[PDB]
Parts: C-alpha cells; sequence; structure tokens
C-alpha cells in the first residue's frame, strides 16, 4: 500500500507542483500514482533549488522508475558535488544500474561525470568492470563509446601505462578470438593500434597488424569487418593494394588462405572489391570496369546500381 | 539496376565453418524475415498466388495506431516521459506522409502542448518547462511538429518561436564546447545527434552565426571511422593537437554527421566546413543493405541486424552522400545508389504490423510497432519512392528571389565579436544558407511506386524529415521571404 | 532490445 508524500512527516513542509501541460496536452502519458507524486514533489524541490538528502533520495526514487530522465539525473549529479557525498558509492550503485539500463544515454553519462570528477591515479578498476559489463551483450554501443572516453581521458592525464595498453590489447583480442564478427571489437582494435595518439607506427607493427587481419580473413573470409579493416588500413597508411594480392585472389574465383574451409561460396564480393581496386592501381581501368560490372551482373546483385556506379567511374 | 527480392536467389551469410554468437543471431533473423517473404505475395506481380499475404501498405491501419497514440498513452509509456516531443513528431510527421489532415482544434492542441515545453531561458525540453530542462534533441522534434501543425496566426505558435531566437540561441551557446561539440542540455552528453539537431533549428530559425560554429566542422569531420560512417563522438587530445573517433560507424551517428556536414556547406566561412570522405561514406551506406534473405532492409552497423528505422537513417543519408560525391568529382572536372525497390520491399512485407491488428508499422518481424519504427520506416520508405536530388539550378533559381532587406532582428552574440563582419556578409550568409535549404527536389520521372500508386506517400526532405509542402512555408516565415 | 535515440 502506497502512501502518499502528502501524509509523510519528513515532506510536510514542502507544497508539491503540477504538472504544467496547459489545456487537453496531445501525448500524455497515464502515470502511477508513484510516478506523479514523486514529480509533483521534485517539481517543488527544484523550483525551490533545494540541496539536501532528502531531495537527494527522491531523484532516485525517480530514476528507478524512469531511467531516461535527463531533467532528474542532472539534478542528482548536482545534489551529489553539492552535498559532498560519496562519489565512489554512487559509483557501487550505478554498477547494478547500467546492467539492467544498457542502452540509457543519462546512466552512461553520470558515470563519465562520476569518473571525470573522482579523478583516480589509477583507472583500472572502472577498465576491469567496463570489460565485465559487456558479457551481456558485448555489442553494446554506450558502452565501448564510454571504454574510449575512459582510455582517452586517462591517457591525456598520462595515466594509462604500457602495462595497461598490454592487456587492453591482450583483452581486445580474446574478444575478436570469441566472435571474430564482434565489429564493436575490431573498432577497438583500431583505436589501440592505429588511431590513438600513443600507438607505434614502424615498418614492423605495420607487418605485424597485416598478419593479424590477413590471418582473420583466412579464419572468416566472409566476414564484412575483417575486410572493412584491411582497407581501412592500407588506406590509412597509403599502402599499395597489388603486393597483398595474391592472399586475396583465390577469393575472387604473409599469410595465405587454406589448404578452403567449408561453406565458404566464391567468389566474396569484398574479394572482388579489392581485385578491382587493385586494378585501378594499376591503370587498368576496363579491367576494374568488367570486375565491377560482374558484381553488379552477377555476384552482389543488391548493390546493382552502385557498381554500376563505380564501372561507369572507370569508362 | 534495383532488382526486387523476389527475383534474387536467397541465401544465409555463409559460416565458413566458425560459429559465433553474431552468426547465430543473424540465421535466426534470416529465418524471421524470408519465412514472411515466403508466405506474402511478390507486390510486384498482376497475380499473386491464392493464400498468400497481400503486402498493400495498411494506410488506415496505421492512422488508427498514430490516434491511439496520440490522445492517451499507457503507464509504461513513462519510458519516454523525457522524450515527449518526439512523440509528438513521430505522429505528425507519419501522419504528413500517410497524407492524413488533422483538424484545426487539433493542431491547436499540438502547438499548445510544445509551447509549455519551451523555457523563456531557451529552448524546448522533453515535457513541461516547469518540469523538464531543456535538451537539443526536443528542441529539434519540437521545432519540426510546429511547421507540420502550425501557422503564422496569434495560436499557431510560429510567433512564439521568432519571440524566443534570441533565448533559443543562448542556449546554444551555452552548450557549446570549445571543440566543436555541443552538450545535449546543462551537464549533458556531447556527440553528433546534438550537433544535427541544434544545426537545423538554427537553419531554420535564422540563428547561425561564426561564433555558433567554430570548430562545429571539425568535431564532425573527426567522427568518421576506417569504415567509411560516422561514430558518436571525437575526443580533441590537448587548438587540440588530434581529434580520434570515439566508436563505431552507425547509421544513427552517419546520418546525423552527413546531415550537420551538409547544413555547414551553405555557410560562407573561410576553409570551412572541413572535409569528409564522402565516397567512403556513399560506400558504406550501400553496404548496409540486407540481403535478399533480409529483406533488402538496412542494418545499422557492421555485422548487425537489419531494422526498419534504418531505412530512414541510413537510406535518408544516401541523397546527402550521393550530392557530397558529385560535388567531389565536379571539384576535380544514372542508376539509383541504392536498391530502392528492395528497400520499398522490407516496408511493405517486413515492417508493417500483420493486417487485422494494432497496425503500425516496426524494427523487423517479431517486435512491436511503435512510434519511433511507424515514422522511421515512412521516412525511408518516402526516400525510396521519391528520387531527391539537390539541384544547383534551385539554388541560383532561390538566390535570384532572396530579399535581404526583409528579415527578423539579428540575433545578439554572447561574445563582442562573435557576429558576421557587417551586413553584407550576414546578408550573404542569411541568402546562401536559405538558398540551400530550399534545394532539394523530386526528379519528375524518377518516381518508383513497388506495389502500386495506391502504395504512394508524400516525398519527405533530406536532412530536415519534414515534407517540403511544410518546409518551405516554415522558413520564409523566419526569413520572411512569404 | 528496444531503439533509444535519447
Ligand atoms: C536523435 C537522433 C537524430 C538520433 C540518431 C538516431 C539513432 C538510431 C541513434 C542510434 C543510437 C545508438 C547507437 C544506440 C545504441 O543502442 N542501439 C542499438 O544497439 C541498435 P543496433 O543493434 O541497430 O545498433
Ligand atoms: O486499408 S487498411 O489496410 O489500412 C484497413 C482497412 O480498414 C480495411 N478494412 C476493410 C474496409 C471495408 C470493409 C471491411 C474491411
Ligand atoms: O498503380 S495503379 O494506380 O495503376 C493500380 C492501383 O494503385 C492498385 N491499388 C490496388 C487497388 C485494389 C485494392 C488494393 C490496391
Ligand atoms: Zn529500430
Amino acid at each position: 500500500t502506497y502512501i502518499p508524500m502528502s501524509q509523510r512527516r519528513s515532506w510536510a513542509d514542502v507544497k508539491p507542483i503540477m504538472q504544467d501541460d496547459g489545456p487537453n496536452p496531445v501525448v500524455p502519458i497515464m502515470y502511477s500514482e508513484e510516478y506523479k507524486d514523486a514529480m509533483d514533489y521534485f517539481r517543488a524541490i527544484a523550483a525551490k533549488e533545494e540541496k539536501s538528502e532528502r531531495a537527494l533520495e527522491l531523484t532516485e526514487i525517480i530514476v528507478r522508475m524512469n531511467p531516461a530522465h535527463y531533467t532528474v539525473w542532472q539534478y542528482r549529479f548536482s545534489l551529489l558535488t553539492s552535498l559532498n557525498k560519496s562519489l565512489e558509492d554512487e559509483l557501487r550503485l550505478m554498477n547494478e544500474f547500467a546492467v539492467q539500463n544498457l542502452k540509457s544515454y543519462q546512466v552512461w553519462h553520470h558515470r563519465l561525470l562520476l569518473l571525470d570528477r573522482i579523478s583516480p591515479q589509477d583507472p583500472v578498476s572502472e577498465i576491469e568492470y567496463i570489460h565485465g559489463s559487456l558479457l551481456p551483450d558485448p555489442k553494446n554501443y554506450h558502452t565501448w563509446a564510454y571504454l574510449h572516453w575512459l582510455y582517452s581521458h586517462f591517457s591525456t592525464l598520462g595515466r594509462i601505462s604500457e602495462a595497461q595498453w598490454g592487456s587492453e590489447l591482450d583483452w581486445c583480442n580474446e574478444m575478436l578470438r570469441v566472435d571474430g564478427r564482434n565489429n564493436s571489437a575490431w573498432g577497438w582494435r583500431w583505436y589501440l593500434r592505429v588511431s590513438r595518439p600513443g600507438a607505434e607506427t614502424s615498418s614492423r607493427s605495420l607487418q605485424d597488424e597485416l598478419i593479424y587481419i590477413l590471418k582473420s580473413i583466412h579464419l572468416i573470409p566472409h566476414n564484412v569487418s575483417a575486410w572493412n579493416y584491411l582497407r581501412g588500413f592500407l588506406k590509412h597508411f597509403s599502402l599499395p593494394l597489388v603486393p597483398i594480392l595474391p592472399a586475396i585472389l583465390p577469393y575472387t574465383a604473409f599469410p595465405m588462405p587454406s589448404d578452403l574451409p567449408e561453406d565458404t561460396p566464391l567468389p566474396v564480393p569484398l574479394a572482388l572489391e579489392y581485385l578491382a581496386d587493385s586494378f585501378i592501381e594499376q591503370n587498368r581501368v576496363d579491367d576494374a570496369a568488367k570486375v565491377f560490372e560482374k558484381l553488379s551482373s552477377e555476384y552482389d546483385q543488391m548493390r546493382a546500381g552502385y557498381w554500376e556506379f563505380r564501372r561507369r567511374e572507370c569508362a | 539496376f534495383t532488382p526486387s527480392v523476389y527475383s534474387l536467389v536467397s541465401k544465409p551469410l555463409p559460416s565458413n565453418s566458425r560459429p559465433s554468437a553474431t552468426l547465430d543471431e543473424q540465421a535466426e533473423t534470416e529465418d524471421l524475415i524470408s519465412q514472411l517473404f515466403d508466405l506474402t505475395a511478390d507486390p510486384n506481380a498482376l497475380v499473386s498466388e491464392h493464400g498468400k499475404r497481400y503486402s498493400g501498405l495498411r494506410k488506415q491501419e496505421h492512422t488508427q495506431f498514430l490516434a491511439s497514440s496520440f490522445f492517451q498513452l499507457p503507464g509504461k509509456f513513462v519510458s519516454l516521459d523525457a522524450s515527449r516531443p518526439w512523440l509528438v513528431f513521430w505522429t505528425v510527421h507519419s501522419l504528413d506522409l500517410l497524407g492524413v489532415a488533422l483538424d484545426q482544434g487539433t493542431k491547436d492542441r499540438v502547438v499548445s502542448t510544445l509551447l509549455h515545453f519551451l523555457s523563456p531561458k531557451g529552448g524546448f525540453g522533453g515535457g513541461p518547462a516547469n518540469s523538464q530542462i531543456p535538451h537539443l534533441l526536443p528542441t529539434y522534434a519540437s521545432v519540426c511538429s510546429l511547421a507540420i501543425a502550425g501557422n503564422d496566426s496569434s495560436t499557431g505558435g510560429w510567433k512564439d518561436l521568432a519571440a524566443a531566437r534570441q533565448s533559443i540561441y543562448e542556449f546554444f551557446m551555452r552548450c557549446k564546447r570549445p571543440d566543436g561539440g555541443f552538450v545535449v542540455c546543462e551537464g549533458g552528453e556531447v556527440d553528433v545527434r546534438g550537433t544535427y539537431c541544434l544545426l537545423v533549428v538554427a537553419t531554420l530559425l535564422d540563428i547561425i552565426t561564426p561564433e555558433l560554429l567554430h570548430n562545429v566542422d571539425k568535431f564532425v569531420s573527426a567522427c568518421q571511422t576506417y569504415e567509411g560512417g560516422f561514430a558518436c563522438a571525437s575526443f580533441p587530445f590537448p587548438e587540440p593537437s588530434c581529434r580520434v573517433s570515439m566508436a563505431e560507424a552507425h547509421g544513427g551517428y552517419t546520418s546525423c554527421s552527413l546531415n550537420s556536414h551538409f547544413l555547414l556547406t551553405s555557410v560562407p566561412l573561410p576553409s570551412f566546413p572541413l572535409s569528409i570522405d564522402a565516397n567512403a561514406a556513399l560506400r558504406w551506406t550501400v553496404l548496409q543493405q540486407g540481403e535478399p534473405i533480409e529483406g533488402g532492409g538496412f542494418r545499422g552497423r557492421t555485422n548487425k541486424l537489419v531494422d526498419g528505422c534504418y531505412s530512414w537513417w541510413v537510406g535518408g543519408g544516401a541523397p546527402v552522400a550521393e550530392e557530397l560525391v558529385r560535388r567531389e568529382k565536379s571539384r576535380k572536372v544514372i542508376p539509383p545508389i541504392f536498391n530502392r525497390v528492395a528497400l520499398q520491399e522490407f516496408t511493405l512485407v517486413a515492417a508493417q504490423q500483420d493486417p487485422g491488428s494494432t497496425g503500425g508499422l516496426r524494427d523487423k518481424p517479431g517486435k512491436r510497432p511503435d512510434q519511433y519504427h511507424t515514422c522511421n520506416n515512412l521516412s525511408g520508405l518516402s526516400i525510396a519512392q521519391h528520387k531527391m536530388s539537390h539541384s544547383p539550378s534551385t539554388v541560383s533559381s532561390n538566390r535570384l528571389k532572396f530579399d535581404a532587406s526583409k528579415g527578423l532582428p539579428a540575433v545578439k552574440p554572447v561574445a563582442p565579436g562573435g557576429g558576421w563582419k557587417n551586413e553584407d556578409e550576414r546578408q550573404n550568409a542569411r541568402r546562401e544558407i536559405w538558398a540551400n535549404a530550399l534545394g532539394w527536389i523530386e526528379e519528375e520521372g524518377g518516381e518508383i511506386i513497388v506495389g502500386g500508386k495506391d502504395n504512394r506517400i508524400n516525398t519527405t526532405t533530406p536532412v530536415f524529415n519534414i515534407l517540403g509542402l511544410r518546409l518551405k512555408p516554415f522558413i520564409n516565415y523566419f526569413y520572411c521571404q512569404e | 532490445t528496444k531503439c533509444v535515440v535519447m
């Protein structure tokens, strides 16, 4: 049985303020008694700008009912800082909250603000939590975005050691071993190996990277993630396509294809895209046009128009 | 060059003998969609098999679905209490596309509800101004909804928006971060959704200044990934030494980034906007169209699942990327760029709720229809049905008719020198921005209506996602070009 | 597993 806040002694001094929809509003939501009452009192709290423990409690009650309520999240963080509350306690409360609300923009941003403010000398514990939180959904977009921010923010402060970067690549390698079709982990590899400011670029690091990419393609020839990564890699480092061509030619019918795995129908459309682009690199515009037309006519007919556009580009 | 799904061989994505969780979900989705296509008459056929479902757009069912959601929502919609202007926009834009008119009384209610979401300090929130703080996304949704349901009378709401121009601009400036990003609200997250929603509103309301736009182009450009699409955000390493993209290329963020960049191309600032790789964005765009077995719907990210809402996010980004590609090739010196037929087939066969039920459109079979998917399925269907181009001769024609002596008062910049250098620069800026905003046309003879003309919906505008017949009078009002 | 934009 719900006890209204107008009957609670701790709220006696507070006059609730009603929602100001105006006359006959469109898209009205039929709120529960609990939610209407909580918001009636939140309106009064926010209006008077009260920063108190009872206000903090009320914000929790509300975000539990609506984890997307950005106004209430904003007010909650404002209370935390104002009252000099334990930010570590709040982060622990968010551990449960975040798992149940993976797609909530404001839950994930609340974590970010907390980590930014706590500003630990070593963020290792948060890194580990984040890795764990990816178990129920290895592709949760906000989580991957948050992981990127964490490493970028804390590396700027000089707080990510070489051991930390090393174990992060190890974890990323494991993610792609468990599911090589996880595009989110491929994206993270690109950050770790290519885009981050502190990434090593040597002729030997390029060699290793090519080996990893090629091995990945040979293991899963129809994996678009691996193909896109290869194309980005060569483009970013201005590397010619031709010298790698031997490793890719078999799919158009350094690590080489298997002596081919079962369930691998040929040709692989993106292998033909590679071959056509390699012809372009060689000034062989007619040979590229023929490959593009074949992609358009036979091998990737969903993209018939795009491949035709690419064919006309040669002619 | 736009083959029907029914005319192509349907094959599962090959396993390569390496199973994974991704492939498990993919195979499951392939079965689900292909089974529904098998039970449905080919929309292109004059003679259908007996007993097969008719794929015709069930416009009256979708109207009724939107009606029920429109006047009262169940208690579980509380999860969208901070998104009420989106519920308005998804409803009123869908009704526009479906060709269903609201009476003046209902329009007045829409306007009045939204005006209660407007704070005097500036901007719209997800609910009443006494309950919620302003947010860039509800500001976009409310402004577009006012374009759809409002008018120039004292009760039409456009008058109120005009008066709110300075305060909205000030809210935009409070959101501004030095690296070119914007917070979505006070203390809020920074990504391209914010940039998109802000630029649309600033364009329509004539509140664009140099100080508003500084670095905005750079933030967006650095969101582009090695895949060719755009991520949510870019991180500035300490004006910044470099900028690095923060996650995967996604349809939602690629739509927002392409649209943002496109809006910036009409701003006459020096070396602005910083270029994007248009060819790579087009490549990413076309690669997200699903195979015949999955109905030719768009997915939002590599190795994820097709989803009706990406018909708008990915499909509606196609004309934008195409135009950017066209301009890039012109700077050095025609078949459809995606399968316009297949996308309509996905919409009609897979994305509609089963007949004789609640109506509405959905993510995929097995998913409940909602307002969001109703709006974005239909917005995407429109892009597929109607060949949209940005026309240089239309822009030129717009320039010729522009009256620079007519306009609302200039915005007062936050920084003393944050405005345009002088009136010539400012008026040239107003002309370019207005002229290009009204540059999108439907190409006559470009129309493809799968299943017959009764499936035809109205024509949405790329970038803005409102009908041209709404956009023109709305932007003409704020620029005083009526 | 709904879609979330805000
Ligand atoms: C307010 C605007 C204009 C938003 C952009 C629209 C979209 C679709 C944004 C996407 C946000 C996102 C990446 C959410 C993460 O959760 N969503 C998914 O995982 C869906 P999928 O599996 O298709 O990536
Ligand atoms: O057109 S829709 O597919 O949206 C639904 C529309 O209500 C079909 N109902 C007919 C109407 C005539 C007699 C009863 C059956
Ligand atoms: O495309 S045309 O205009 O030549 C043909 C017309 O649109 C077909 N619509 C049918 C008519 C019968 C009920 C089901 C929908
Ligand atoms: Zn969706």
